[PDB]
């Protein structure tokens, strides 16, 4: 599993 | 590697029909990234249609516009998909696939989508007849056409200063209408002749009409 | 049903600093509204400057900063460049879908004021002709941008009947022009007489009427 990139929301 | 979001699809489509635009990323691993879509339609803004995770456990539409779109995806194509259905004139704009890098961060070149059960028709162009210090202001009403674009020349193109053709708007009647305006001296309003060529290649229509005061 | 609401216009320029408010129906706006801001220069050129609130899309100038002021989102454009002169939309996050405020048209002053010269144009015969009248009126090479058109038939007050264009950025000028068409059956057309255009712009001390009467 690698990373997700930050995403424009939470 | 410079990052490319390469958008196809989009057109003119008839009201309730149906269109996908497609979305494929190049130069980022597409694999993890949240996508989404946004649109522009003229006299709005921007306007978000929704989101997708990278796993498409999530997509996140807005209310308004949920039952008429449905977001995917194909990492394996590296490939975002939006899917239109039943299509209204409100649907009209350019689309918009966008990944999140906290932000909207990333952006393809868009696509249009327009949206009318209109037939494609010629425009009608009047005169603008002619003053401010010496200066005379004249030009030509390009009315009731569809679809765009529609191209305005003044005197074959030997008359370009001064020139301002500008931005078509919609009409109501869903044709479009636009207008082209030159400034001149007021001197020459008698020993010029002032012509504006039209072009509207969709309907083979070219048409020259004289302005005189 | 949540509406985003911003300033219409800002004007600067060079080197002063622009605060720009997003604001939700709602309620006050918090960090759990993940502020977005997005700018939209000329030619439809979009590019994220802030996510969730205070957050920085990577490699954006530190001379944009995202805030909460108050029950506010806000971007803070500090020593505003000619560069940053465009609209800015921002997005409130309201726990399942973004909605987008109407964007502020931020403009960075590179010229001096120009009033617009008016015109007015009334409809054709030939377009007469057919049942149709179309009055025309032009707001010619006038910066900065923001300009209104009101069209009067006797000396009353129309809705809903216009519509209005507005060029580029001249590349020579810096200035604008604008196109505004009120469109009238050839019967309301001939039922009144004087048809007047009325122009508000930051070059005008006081606002100018073009009229013409039928005939
Ligand atoms: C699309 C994306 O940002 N993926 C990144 C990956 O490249 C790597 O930086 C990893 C570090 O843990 O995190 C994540």
């Amino acid at each position: 599993p690698g990373s997700t990139a930050p995403p424009a929301h939470g | 590697m410079e990052v490319k979001l390469l958008q196809s699809g989009g057109g003119l489509v008839q009201p309730g029909g149906s269109l996908k635009l497609s979305c494929a990323a190049s130069g980022i691993d597409f694999s993890g990234y949240w996508m989404s879509w946004v649109r522009r339609a003229p006299g709005k803004g921007l306007e978000w249609i929704g989101e997708i995770t990278p796993d498409s456990s999530t997509i996140n539409y807005a209310p308004s516009l949920k039952d008429e779109f449905i977001i995917s995806r194909d990492n394996a194509k590296n490939t975002l998909y939006l899917q239109m259905t039943k299509v209204r004139s409100d649907d009209t704009a350019l689309y918009y696939c966008v990944s999140y890098y906290e932000g909207f961060a990333y952006w393809g070149q868009g696509t249009l989508v327009t949206v009318s059960a209109a037939s494609t028709k010629g425009p009608s162009v009047f005169p603008l007849a002619p003053t401010s210090g010496g200066t005379a202001a004249l030009g030509c009403l390009v009315k009731d056409y569809f679809p765009e674009p529609v191209t305005v020349s003044w005197n074959s193109g030997a008359l370009t200063s001064g020139v301002h053709t500008f931005p078509a708007v919609l009409q109501s009647s869903g044709l479009y209408s636009l207008s082209s305006v030159v400034t001149v001296p007021s001197s020459s309003l008698g020993t010029q002749t002032y012509i504006c060529n039209v072009n509207h290649k969709p309907s083979n229509t070219k048409v020259d009409k004289k302005v005189e005061p | 049903q949540a509406v985003v609401t911003q300033e219409s216009a800002l004007t600067t320029s060079p080197g002063e600093t622009v605060t720009l408010t997003c604001r939700s129906s709602t309620g006050a706006v918090t960090t759990s509204n993940y502020a977005n801001w997005v700018q939209e220069k000329p030619d439809h050129l979009f590019t994220g400057l802030i996510g969730r609130t205070n957050n920085r899309v990577p490699g954006v100038p530190a001379r944009f900063s995202g805030s909460l002021i108050g029950d506010k989102a806000a971007l803070t454009i500090t020593g505003a460049q000619t560069e940053d002169e465009a609209i800015y939309f921002c997005a409130l996050w309201y726990s399942n879908h973004f909605i987008f405020g109407s964007g502020t048209k931020v403009t960075v002053l590179k010229r001096t004021v120009a009033a617009p010269s008016v015109f007015i144009f009334p409809p054709s015969d030939e377009q007469l002709k057919s049942g149709t009248a179309s009055v025309v009126c032009l707001l010619n090479n006038f910066y900065p941008r923001e300009a209104k058109v009101q069209w009067k038939v006797d000396n009353a007050l129309q809705s809903g009947n216009s519509q209005e264009s507005v060029t580029e950025q001249d590349s020579k000028d810096s200035t604008y022009s604008l196109s505004s068409t009120l469109t009238l059956s050839k019967a309301d057309y001939e039922k009144h007489k004087v048809y007047a255009c009325e122009v508000t712009h930051q070059g005008l001390s006081s606002p100018v009427t073009k009229s013409f009467n039928r005939g």
